[PDB]
């Protein structure tokens, strides 16, 4: 900030302005805040150690319903996509280990 | 002398017009006012229709451009590509 | 992306520099280049021959100065290249021409090639990351701060009136004829050769031009006074000598108005002005009557601001309210204005970047030219 109200005294207001602007970091952190509750507690770890099917059924319901907060957060939908076959990738492995 | 004009080939365009002519002199005989009054007619029409016609002669200028000008005050075309890529200095006075 | 864009105001006789946002520019010398004249003998001289900028004005009697540039058209692009590089140098910016975006001023009505070669220089010589070339009335007016009105500016070779509406520099108004300071100046040599004294160094014709900087008026009445004997003042030389002028300092900036006595079919600054406004939209007269501003160097004669507006109303229909105005700062309306204009958001989209100017070439310039 010491570096930035330099250039700002000196009347220099093209760093100052693009130090806020220009980088990137204010959008980012905006989305990353959207995105901020969502991959903070999610319930993987359900999906981890569940070798019964029972688990895995009570654990499918459980994430998915955990998942159901991307109403509010502007999920895209290829990548929503590519989330479910990923869920479903690890659903196999864990599937494989139980054959 | 109301005037009624329509034209409509290709389009639509109504002309709708009147002048409250306003004249007097002292009936002084028949034929001498009858004349006369074709004297204030002749007047009040040539004046009329010669009127009206250079009222459509003045109106590329005036009452056009009461509406819409021809061309801008800047007596030039429009960069859009001037104005879309970067606002004039509008910003700025 | 680069660190601040540098004003470069050009001119034919004093090129002005700095960075954007500067408030004066801090750069200002002379458009010249001097090379020495006589002979190296003794070990120990002066080092180097092309000599710019301060070093060239002091030892003023070695070099034999000539100009690059003469009516806003660049004559010899190598002194360009070494006043620009001079420009660059420790002894001025002390800078790179890498890291800095460069607004250019350029006057009107030139030609092509000036804007395209010049482009070429800046961008494979310097290879600056971003060239900007633009008018000067635009930005002698955005110094003023308003918005609407002409300009007349006279500098070193040009002289040209533009009536600008909010920005945009009505392009069929610009009116414009070569005859500025520098030749006032020559003529001022023809009549001091009248006069007696002679004139005809390259490295005196200076002289002739700080005579016309501190010597020269202009007469209100142009005839009234050519009838009468002046007091005739006197002037001390560099070398000591005394010259009075007498009638030769009143008829030498007359040219300006009247450009017969150089024997051309051109027209006064007067004529420029009345006929910049009167080739435009009837509906903006007023208001550009209401609206004149002056600026560079050659409208700093005394009596010049007073003189032109008897001119104007001579010209203008009656009634009408002239209005000249006469900033402080007509030496650096101009620059000032590249410092306004070059330190705003906007101008990150203005510019030309090199990667498009690699990309398409000088028509990217023509393309984007305002
Ligand atoms: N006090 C003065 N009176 C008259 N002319 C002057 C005075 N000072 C400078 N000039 C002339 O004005 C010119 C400066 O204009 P300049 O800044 O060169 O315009 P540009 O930079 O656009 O060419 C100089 O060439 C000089 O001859």
């Amino acid at each position: 900030l010491l570096t930035l109200d330099i250039l700002k005294h000196g009347k220099r207001f093209h760093a100052t302005v693009s130090f806020d602007t220009d980088t990137g970091l204010k959008q980012a952190l905006e989305t990353v805040n959207d995105y901020n509750p969502l991959m903070k507690d999610f319930p993987l770890n359900d999906l981890l150690s569940a070798t019964e099917l029972d688990k895995i059924r009570q654990a499918l319901v459980a994430i998915f319903t955990h998942l159901r907060k991307i109403r509010n957060t502007k999920y895209p939908i290829q990548r929503a996509l590519r989330l479910v076959e990923a869920i479903s990738r690890d659903l196999s492995s864990q599937l494989l280990k139980v054959l | 002398l109301k005037i009624q004009v329509h034209y409509y080939e290709d389009g639509n365009v109504q002309l709708v017009s009147h002048k409250d002519v306003q004249d007097s002199v002292t009936v002084s005989n028949e034929a001498q006012t009858a004349k006369e009054f074709i004297k204030i007619i002749e007047h009040a029409e040539n004046e009329y229709q010669t009127a009206i016609s250079e009222n459509y002669q003045t109106m590329s200028d005036t009452t056009f451009k009461a509406l819409r000008r021809q061309l801008p005050v800047t007596r030039t075309k429009i960069d859009w590509n001037k104005i879309l890529s970067y606002k004039i200095g509008k910003e700025m006075q | 992306i680069a660190n601040q864009p540098v004003v470069i105001d050009n001119g034919s006789g004093v090129i002005k520099a700095g960075f954007a946002g500067d408030q004066i520019p801090k750069y200002c010398f002379p458009n010249y280049v001097g090379r020495p004249k006589h002979v190296r003998v003794m070990a120990g001289a002066l080092e180097g021959d092309i000599f710019i900028g301060p070093k060239a004005e002091e030892h003023r009697g070695l070099l034999s100065i000539r100009y690059p540039m003469e009516h806003g058209i660049v004559k010899d692009w190598n002194d360009m290249e070494r006043i620009w590089q001079y420009v660059y140098s420790k002894d001025q910016l002390q800078t790179f021409s890498e890291e800095h975006p460069v607004l250019l001023t350029e006057a009107p009505l030139n030609p092509r090639k000036n804007r395209e070669r010049a482009a070429e220089v800046f961008f494979e010589t310097f290879n600056v990351p971003a060239l900007f070339i633009s008018m000067q009335a635009v930005l002698s007016l955005y110094a003023t701060g308003r918005t609407t009105g002409v300009v007349l500016d006279s500098g070193d070779g040009v002289t040209h009136a533009v009536p600008i509406y909010e920005g945009f520099a009505m392009p069929h108004s610009i009116m414009r004829i070569d005859i500025a300071g520098r030749d006032v100046s020559r003529f001022l040599r023809l009549y001091l050769r009248k006069e007696g004294y002679d004139f005809h160094s390259s490295s005196e014709f200076e002289i002739v031009k700080a005579i016309k900087e501190r010597a020269c008026y202009l007469s209100i009445n142009p005839q009234k006074d050519e009838t009468l004997e002046t007091e005739k003042a006197q002037y001390y030389l560099p070398d000591g000598s005394t010259i009075e002028i007498g009638p030769s300092r009143f008829r030498a900036p007359e040219l300006l108005f009247r450009p017969d006595l150089i024997g051309e079919e051109s027209e006064g600054i007067h004529e420029v002005l009345v006929f910049a406004i009167q080739k435009s939209d009837m509906d903006l007269r007023r208001t550009l009557f209401s609206n004149i501003v002056l600026s560079g160097g050659s409208t700093l004669f005394k009596g010049f601001g007073d003189r032109l507006l008897s001119e104007v109303k001579k010209l203008a229909p009656k009634d009408v309210k002239i209005r000249i105005s006469a900033p402080q700062e007509r030496l650096y309306s101009t620059w000032i204005g590249g410092s306004i204009l070059a330190s705003l958001d906007t101008f990150k989209k203005m510019w030309v970047s090199k990667k498009e100017y690699e990309e398409d070439g000088a028509r990217s310039i023509h393309r984007k030219t305002f």
